[PDB]
């Protein structure tokens, strides 16, 4: 299986953060082929100092 | 496209209401279950209620 | 590209904008106005970086300028980004700017009562 | 008597709508010719779809 990376363009004033977050939710809700309803909001996100700033 | 439009953005940014706050900084996923996800995106505007 | 916080005042920011526009540069930020304009006319301008644009396929349907010596009728209200689009369009059409009426204006976004005084270039 | 028309010019961003509304109110208040105080804000206005939009 192939890994996925989500690119937050935090250096661009016209970046679309909402699109990236929606992509993150959709990957979780789709690629988890458990055969049951999945809630994508229940995810952990560990972030680095520079990214947080 | 509808959510990103300037006309809706400015109005809901200016409005001071729990609905306005939720739809701008909150989560739009508040619908029912379609069988693959627990909630579906929902947006309120002009009385109509859109769904994805 | 106009770097962030490059001017201490809107009065100098407008001068820089006009000077850049007279050099053939074009700008368009209608879609993300919220993230460029600072809070007031006395803060540091602009809030964030503004990038040039390749094309200027824009033309107001309403008459612009309102008259020979005034961009908008006194007291007109318009969206802030639209003011910069319209002033740029007017300058492209050979007009030149004397002063920008912003002394007593209070609010910057999303609507403002900005106006300009025009003349003929040489 | 002669009929009156009021122009709003809603297509022009520099229109003065309040001026037209005051004109309508003043006409209603002044052309009654009944010798009594009159409130010009008690009037109906039926509007076409294009005009409303």
């Amino acid at each position: 299986v192939e890994k996925k990376t989500v690119y937050f363009d935090l250096d661009n004033p016209n970046a679309d953060i909402d699109a990236s977050i929606e992509e993150l939710r959709m990957h979780m809700e789709d690629e988890a082929k458990t055969g049951t309803v999945i809630n994508g909001e229940e995810i952990h996100v560990v972030v680095d100092r520079v990214f947080f700033s | 496209k509808l959510v990103k439009h300037p006309k809706i953005r400015d109005a809901y940014l200016a409005q001071q209401t729990p609905l306005a706050w939720q739809q701008i900084t909150g989560s739009l996923r508040t619908g029912g279950t379609d069988g693959v996800q627990a909630h579906m995106n929902t947006f309120y505007y002009g009385g109509v209620k859109f769904v994805q | 590209m106009i770097k962030a916080k490059t001017y201490p005042d809107f009065k100098e920011f407008v001068k820089g904008f006009i000077a850049n526009v007279k050099a053939g540069k074009r700008y368009d930020f209608r879609t993300y106005q919220e993230a460029i304009l600072p809070l007031t006319y006395s803060s540091y301008w602009p809030e964030a970086d503004i990038a040039e644009v390749e094309k200027f396929d824009y033309k107001p349907d309403y008459k612009v300028p309102f008259s020979d010596d005034l961009l908008y009728s006194i007291g007109a209200q318009m969206r802030t980004s639209d003011f910069f689009m319209d002033l740029q369009y007017a300058i492209i059409n050979g007009k030149d700017v004397d002063t920008v009426y912003c002394e007593w204006l209070a609010r910057v976004k999303p609507f403002s009562m900005l106006n300009a005084k025009l003349k003929d270039a040489i």
